[PDB]
C-alpha cells in the first residue's frame, strides 16, 4: 500500500531542503552575526539541511525494499540522521534557552551573551551529538529479516532501552526545557506591563502566549507519536498488519516535519528577519 | 614582511578593544531628554544624576545615558537622527503651563506649545518604535491653579470639575491621543514626585519594558 | 535701531556682491570641462588603470 | 521496526 | 517709517543682480556639451571592506598620501586606516560620541573632529610617545559642529550650526576671524585647492563663498529648495557641488555666479548626505539615502555609475589625492573602497 | 621626555644565570615592540630578542635560542630578559631597544643607555668591509655597506636601518628603512642606495658625528648587524 506512503518521503524533501536553504541564504548574506539570536537560527537552518539530505536515502527503502551497499552507504548515512537529527532538536532548545536569558534576564546575561561565547555554544551542540548518536555509530546493522531484501536499521548485541535512549535525550530533555524557558516568558511579558509602571497595551501577553503554544503544538505533533510507536514495539508484540506498514512509514516522515517548519515558526517571524526577506 | 606582520599583528589589537568597547556600550541606555524649555527638565536631571549634556546616571545595574539637548537653538530635524537608535525618550510638560501663556507671542497658553512638540517626536520617522517616556512635572503647581481658574483656557471642550486628580482625564489623555503610532511606541506616563523613588524608579522600570518589548520584536515572539 | 541694523548688513554686503567682475557662462563653464581633458589620462576611475600599477588589488 | 523501518 | 523701505532697498539690490545673470547665461552648458564623450558605465567594486565601526558612521577624510584616511563614527571612535591592508593603525576614542565631522591635516601629523558638543578636537598623531593625544580644543561655537578643515598644522575653518563659520588658530586656540552671513545651519565646508577661499552649504538653501585673510563673504549662491548638506570644491577651485535634502545637487561656480548643471532623477526623492569630485573632477560622486552612492558624471547630468553595497544610508565618502580609491562610509557601519578594473 | 634604562648584570661565574630589567618611563610601553641588543667590547652590535607589542610574537636570536627568555610587563612598564647557562661569548653590553611597527612608524629609535654583562674565564649578512675612515670636517662623507639578499620587499620598501653609536654613548636611529630619517637627527645625514648595495651619506662633518656607524637589515628575522664603520677626528 506504499503509493502515496513513497511519494510523501521526497514531497517533504523538497519544501525542507528549499525552507532551510531561505534562511541561510537571508543570513550568511545580509547577515547579523552580532545578533546572536541570528547564529542559533543560522545554525538550525544548517542542521535541518543536513537532517533532510538523509530523507530521499531513507525513501527509496519503502518502496525498494533491497537497500543500497551498507557497507559504506547505510553505515553512515544513519550517522548523518543522526547528528543533524539530534542538534536541530538541540539547536531549539538552545534557541529556547536563549530566548529566556533575554526576556526575563535582560541585564545579567550579557556578560554571557556576547556573540564569541554564543559561538562557543553553537558548535559545542554540534559535537554533542555525536557523543549521543555512538550507538548508531557502530552499529549499523545491515539485515535482511522480513521476506530477504536487506535493509539498515540496527543490530545491537542492551537493545530494549535504545528508544528510552532517544526520547529521554531527545524528546524529555528539550520539550521540560522548552516549555520552561516559555512559560517563565508569559509571566514576564505580563508581569512587566501589569506589577510595574504599566499601560493599557498588557493585551500584548495574547500575542505572546498565541505565537508560542505553536511551537510546542508543532513540536509534540512531529515528536510524540513516533516514540509512541516505538514503545509499543518494545512491549508486548501486536501483530504485523499491513496498516502497519502505513501507520509507521507515515510517522517516521511526521519527524522530518518538525525540520521543515523551523524556517516557518522560528525565523519567518521574527521582524528582523521578516523585513530582512521582504527586502531580499 | 616582518615588519609587516607587526603592523597586522596590531590591527587585531586594535580590533579586539573596538569589540571589546561596543559590547560594553550596548549594555548602555541612552535616553533623550526633551521639552518645551523651562518645564521642568532641570529638575530631574537634579534627581537622576555647552552643546550635548551628556547625564550618566546608572544606578541600579543599569547603566542610563540622559543626553539634554537644550542648548542647541538649531534646527532640530538635522541632528535629531542621531538619536535614532535610542532606547526611550524622556519628555517633559509643565502641568502648571495650562493657563500659564508663553512669553512668545500670547499664543495658546504653553501646552499646546508642549503639544505641538509632542506630537513631533511622536510621529518622527526616526522615533517610529522609539516608545516615549512622559513627565508631567509641575504637580503641585497647577492644583492651586486649577482651584483659582478652571481649564478651559487652554481645553475649552473639556468636562470641568476643578479637580486635582481630574486633569488627568484631560491632559494625560490628551497627549498620548497625540500617539499616531499607536501599534509600534507606548508612551509611558508619569506624575513628576519629590522623593528620591517614584521619578527614577519609574524611568527604570518603564525602560525594563522597552528592552523586554525589543527582545521579543528579536527573538521573533512579537 | 536693532531690526534696522539687520539692513544695514546686507546692503553694503549686497553691493560689494553685486561689481563682481564675472564672465559669461559659455567661456566660465567651457573652461570647466576645458579642465578634464587636459586632466583626463591621469583619473584612475574614469579611466581604469592597468591593474599591475593599481594598489587595490582585492 | 526499530528506529525508522519495519 | 523707514524700515519698509529699506525691506524694498533690500529686494531693490536683489532684482539687479537678477537681470545681471541671465544676461550673462547666454548659454546653458549641456548644450555645449552635447558633443563630448558620456563616460559609460562606471563599474566600481568594494575591493577593501574596512570593518570595526560599531555605530553610523558620520564622516571620513583621507590623507595626503591617499593611502591612510580617517573616519568618524557615532560609537565615539576616530579610525585611523591604512586603506592598503585594511589594518587599523589608530583607533582614536572621542569625548562626545555626537561627531558630525572629522578632517586629516595636510601634513598627516594631526586629525580633528566634532560634532553636537560645539568644540573641534585636535589630536596629535605623530607624538614622541606612541599614543595619540589632543592637541587643542576648539571652543567659541555655539550650535553644533558639521565640518573642520585644515588649512595647516596651525590654522583650522569650522562651520557650524550658529550661523557661523569660523577660521582659527591652533596654537593660541582661539577663532582669529569669524564668518557671519548665513540664516540657517551652516551644514558643510570645503577648503580651496589653494586655501584661500572655501565655501560653505546652510539649511537657508544658500551657498556662500568666502576669504580667509579677509573676514567676509565673497559671493553668495541661491538655488535650492532645502537644505544644503554637502559642500565639496572642484579640482580647478572655481566650482563646487552642492548636495541638498532636496534629493537634487547642483554645480555651481564662482566667476559666473550662477548655477550651472542640476544633477537630479525623478526616481531620486532622497536627500543627498554627501557629496565629493573625482581628479578630473568628471565623476561627482554624491551618497544619498535611499541606501546607496551614486556616482554622477559631473559635465553631462547623467548618472554613470552606482556603489550599491551598503545596507544603510551613504553618509560620507571621498576621492583620494591621486583619484585612485574612494571610500564611501556609511551608516551600516561599514567603509567600503572602491576602484574601478579594467 | 622618553627614557629606557635597564639594569642587572656586571659581573658572573661562566655557566650561571642572570636576570636583565629593563625600565620604561616617557613613552606608551604597552604599544612598543621591545628588542634587546648586545655589543660585545670592542666588537659590533648583536640583536637578542624580540617581543611584538601584546606579547604575541617572540622571536629569539639563533645564537642562543632556547638559553634566554624576553618578558615584558606592562602595568609595571618593565621588559626582562632572563639569560641562563651564561657562556664565554655572552659578554656584552645589553641595550634595550623601543620599535613601533604600524604603517609609517620608526621602528628602533629610543635606545637604552644599557648595562653590561662580563664572565670570568643561512640569514642576511650585513658587511661593512670599511672598519675605519679619517676624515675631516666640513667635507661630504659617505659609508656604505652590503648585504646578502635583496633587502627590498615587494610591498615597497627598503629594510635597512643605520645608527650612529658616539664614543661613550649609546645608538641613536639616523636612517629607518634605508631612506627615511628619524625625529630630531640633523638634516646633514641622508641614506639611499638600491637593493643589496646602500650609501649613507653625510653633508658636512661636525664634532659630534663623529662615531661608528652600523647597519642593521630587518627584513627577516634574525635582525643581523655588521661589523661598524669608525669614523675619528
Amino acid at each position: 500500500s506504499n503509493a502515496v506512503l513513497t511519494f510523501i518521503y521526497f514531497v517533504v524533501c523538497i519544501i525542507g531542503l528549499c525552507g532551510n536553504t531561505l534562511v541561510i541564504y537571508v543570513i550568511l548574506r545580509y547577515a547579523k552575526m552580532k545578533t546572536i539570536t541570528n547564529i542559533y537560527i543560522l545554525n538550525l537552518a544548517i542542521a535541518d539541511e543536513l537532517f533532510m539530505l538523509g530523507l530521499p536515502f531513507l525513501a527509496m527503502q519503502v518502496a525498494l525494499v533491497h537497500w543500497p551497499f551498507g557497507k559504506a552507504i547505510c553505515r553512515v548515512v544513519m550517522t548523518v540522521d543522526g547528528i543533524n537529527q539530534f542538534t536541530s532538536i538541540f539547536c531549539l532548545t538552545v534557541m529556547s534557552i536563549d530566548r529566556y536569558l533575554a526576556v526575563v534576564h535582560p541585564i545579567k546575561s550579557a556578560k554571557w551573551r556576547r556573540p564569541r561565547t554564543a559561538k562557543m555554544i553553537t558548535m559545542a551542540v554540534w559535537g554533542v551529538s555525536l557523543l549521543v548518536i555512538l550507538p548508531i555509530m557502530i552499529y549499523a546493522g545491515l539485515r535482511s529479516n522480513q521476506w530477504g531484501r536487506s535493509s539498515c536499521t540496527i543490530n545491537w548485541p542492551w537493545y530494549t532501552g535504545f528508544i528510552i535512549y532517544t526520547f529521554i535525550l531527545g524528546f524529555l530533555v528539550p520539550l521540560t526545557i522548552i516549555c520552561l524557558c516559555y512559560l517563565f516568558i508569559i509571566i514576564k511579558v505580563k508581569s512587566s506591563g501589569i506589577r510595574v509602571g504599566s499601560s493599557k497595551r498588557k493585551k500584548s501577553e495574547k500575542k505572546v502566549t498565541r505565537m508560542v503554544s505553536i511551537v510546542v503544538a508543532v513540536f509534540i505533533f512531529c515528536w510524540l507519536p513516533f516514540y509512541i510507536f516505538n514503545v509499543s514495539s518494545v512491549s508486548m508484540a501486536i501483530s504485523p498488519t499491513p496498516a502497519l506498514k502505513g501507520m509507521f512509514d507515515f510517522v517516521v516522515v511526521l519527524t522530518y516535519a518538525n525540520s521543515c517548519a523551523n524556517p516557518i515558526l522560528y525565523a519567518f517571524l521574527s521582524d528582523n528577519f521578516k523585513k530582512s526577506f521582504q527586502n531580499v | 614582511s616582518a615588519e609587516d606582520k607587526a603592523a597586522v599583528e596590531r590591527s587585531k589589537m586594535i580590533d579586539r578593544n573596538l569589540r571589546e568597547d561596543g559590547e560594553k556600550a550596548a549594555r548602555e541606555v541612552k535616553l533623550l531628554l526633551l521639552g518645551a524649555g523651562e518645564s521642568g527638565k532641570n529638575t530631574i536631571v537634579k534627581q537622576m544624576k555647552t552643546g550635548i549634556v551628556e547625564t550618566h546616571f546608572t544606578f541600579k545595574d543599569l547603566h542610563f545615558k540622559m543626553f539634554d539637548v537644550g542648548a542647541q537653538r538649531s534646527e532640530r530635524k538635522k541632528w535629531i537622527h542621531c538619536f535614532e537608535g535610542v532606547t526611550a525618550i524622556i519628555f517633559c510638560v509643565a502641568l502648571s503651563d495650562y493657563d500659564l501663556v508663553l512669553a512668545e507671542d500670547e499664543e495658546m497658553n504653553r501646552m499646546h506649545e508642549s503639544m505641538k512638540l509632542f506630537d513631533s517626536i511622536c510621529n518622527n520617522k526616526w522615533f517610529t518604535d522609539t516608545s516615549i517616556i512622559l513627565f508631567l512635572n509641575k504637580k503641585d503647581l497647577f492644583e492651586e491653579k486649577i482651584k483659582k481658574s478652571p481649564l478651559t483656557i487652554c481645553y475649552p471642550e473639556y468636562a470641568g470639575s476643578n479637580t486635582y486628580e481630574e486633569a488627568a482625564a484631560y491632559i494625560q489623555c490628551q497627549f498620548e491621543d497625540l500617539n499616531k503610532r499607536k501599534d509600534t511606541k507606548e508612551i509611558y506616563t508619569h506624575f513628576t514626585c519629590s522623593t528620591d523613588t517614584k521619578n527614577v524608579q519609574f524611568v527604570f522600570d518603564a525602560v525594563t519594558d522597552v528592552i523586554i518589548k525589543n527582545n521579543l520584536k528579536d527573538c521573533g515572539l512579537f | 535701531t536693532a531690526s534696522i541694523a539687520q539692513a544695514r548688513k546686507l546692503v553694503e554686503q549686497l553691493k560689494m556682491e553685486a561689481n563682481i567682475d564675472r564672465i559669461k557662462v559659455s567661456k566660465a563653464a567651457a573652461d570647466l570641462m576645458a579642465y578634464c581633458e587636459a586632466h583626463a589620462k591621469e583619473d584612475p576611475l574614469l579611466t581604469p588603470v592597468p591593474a599591475s600599477e593599481n594598489p587595490f588589488r582585492e | 521496526c526499530y528506529x525508522k523501518v519495519c | 517709517s523707514e524700515l519698509d523701505q529699506l525691506r524694498q532697498e533690500a529686494e531693490q539690490l536683489k532684482n539687479q543682480i537678477r537681470d545681471a545673470r541671465k544676461a550673462c547665461a547666454d548659454a546653458t552648458l549641456s548644450q555645449i556639451t552635447n558633443n563630448i564623450d558620456p563616460v559609460g558605465r562606471i563599474q566600481m567594486r568594494t575591493r577593501r571592506t574596512l570593518r570595526g565601526h560599531l555605530a553610523k558612521i558620520y564622516a571620513m577624510h583621507w590623507g595626503t598620501d591617499s593611502r591612510l584616511l580617517v573616519s568618524a563614527s557615532q560609537d565615539g571612535k576616530l579610525i585611523i586606516w591604512d586603506s592598503y591592508t585594511t589594518n587599523k593603525v589608530h583607533a582614536i576614542p572621542l569625548r562626545s560620541s555626537w561627531v558630525m565631522t572629522c578632517a586629516y591635516a595636510p601634513s598627516g601629523n594631526y586629525v580633528a573632529c566634532g560634532g553636537l558638543d560645539n568644540i573641534c578636537s585636535i589630536y596629535n598623531l605623530k607624538t614622541r610617545e606612541g599614543n595619540v593625544r589632543v592637541s587643542r580644543e576648539l571652543a567659541g561655537h555655539t550650535g553644533y559642529l558639521s565640518c573642520c578643515r585644515f588649512l595647516d598644522d596651525n590654522q583650522i575653518v569650522t562651520s557650524s550650526g550658529d550661523t557661523t563659520c569660523a577660521l582659527w588658530d591652533i596654537e593660541t586656540g582661539q577663532q582669529t576671524t569669524t564668518f557671519t552671513g548665513h540664516t540657517g545651519d551652516v551644514m558643510s565646508l570645503s577648503l580651496a585647492p589653494d586655501t584661500r577661499l572655501f565655501v560653505s552649504g546652510a539649511c537657508d538653501a544658500s551657498a556662500k563663498l568666502w576669504d580667509v585673510r579677509e573676514g567676509m563673504c565673497r559671493q553668495t549662491f541661491t538655488g535650492h529648495e532645502s537644505d544644503i548638506n554637502a559642500i565639496c570644491f572642484f579640482p580647478n577651485g572655481n566650482a563646487f557641488a552642492t548636495g541638498s535634502d532636496d534629493a537634487t545637487c547642483r554645480l555651481f561656480d564662482l566667476r559666473a555666479d550662477q548655477e550651472l548643471m542640476t544633477y537630479s532623477h525623478d526616481n531620486i526623492i532622497c536627500g543627498i548626505t554627501s557629496v565629493s569630485f573625482s581628479k578630473s573632477g568628471r565623476l561627482l560622486l554624491a551618497g544619498y539615502d535611499d541606501f546607496n552612492c551614486n556616482v554622477w558624471d559631473a559635465l553631462k547630468a547623467d548618472r554613470a555609475g552606482v556603489l550599491a553595497g551598503h545596507d544603510n544610508r551613504v553618509s560620507c565618502l571621498g576621492v583620494t589625492d591621486d583619484g585612485m580609491a574612494v571610500a564611501t562610509g556609511s551608516w551600516d557601519s561599514f567603509l567600503k573602497i572602491w576602484n574601478g578594473s579594467s | 621626555d622618553v627614557q629606557l634604562v635597564e639594569s642587572g648584570g656586571g659581573l658572573v661565574q661562566p655557566g650561571g644565570s642572570r636576570k636583565l630589567s629593563c625600565s620604561a618611563s616617557g613613552f606608551a610601553f604597552s604599544s612598543f615592540g621591545m628588542h634587546w641588543v648586545r655589543q660585545a667590547p670592542e666588537k659590533g652590535l648583536e640583536w637578542v630578542a624580540y617581543i611584538s607589542s601584546g606579547s604575541g610574537t617572540i622571536y629569539y636570536a639563533d645564537t642562543v635560542k632556547g638559553r634566554f627568555t624576553i618578558s615584558r610587563d606592562d602595568p609595571k612598564n618593565t621588559l626582562f630578559l632572563q639569560m641562563t647557562s651564561l657562556r664565554s661569548e655572552d659578554t656584552a653590553m645589553y641595550y634595550c631597544v623601543r620599535s613601533i611597527y604600524y604603517y609609517g612608524s620608526s621602528p628602533f629609535d629610543f635606545w637604552g643607555q644599557g648595562t653590561t654583562l662580563t664572565v670570568s674565564s643561512s640569514d642576511i649578512v650585513m658587511t661593512q668591509a670599511t672598519s675605519s675612515v679619517p676624515v675631516t670636517p666640513g667635507e661630504s662623507v659617505s659609508i656604505s655597506c652590503r648585504s646578502s639578499k635583496s633587502l627590498l620587499h615587494s610591498n615597497g620598501n627598503t629594510y635597512l636601518y643605520w645608527f650612529l653609536q658616539r664614543p661613550g654613548q649609546s645608538p641613536q636611529l639616523l636612517i629607518y628603512r634605508m631612506s627615511n630619517l628619524a625625529s630630531g637627527v640633523p638634516d646633514r645625514f641622508s641614506g639611499s642606495g638600491s637593493g643589496t648595495a646602500f650609501t649613507l651619506t653625510i653633508s658636512r662633518l661636525e664634532a659630534e658625528d663623529v662615531g661608528v656607524y652600523y647597519c642593521m637589515q630587518h627584513l627577516e628575522y634574525p635582525l643581523t648587524f655588521g661589523a661598524g664603520t669608525k669614523l675619528e677626528l
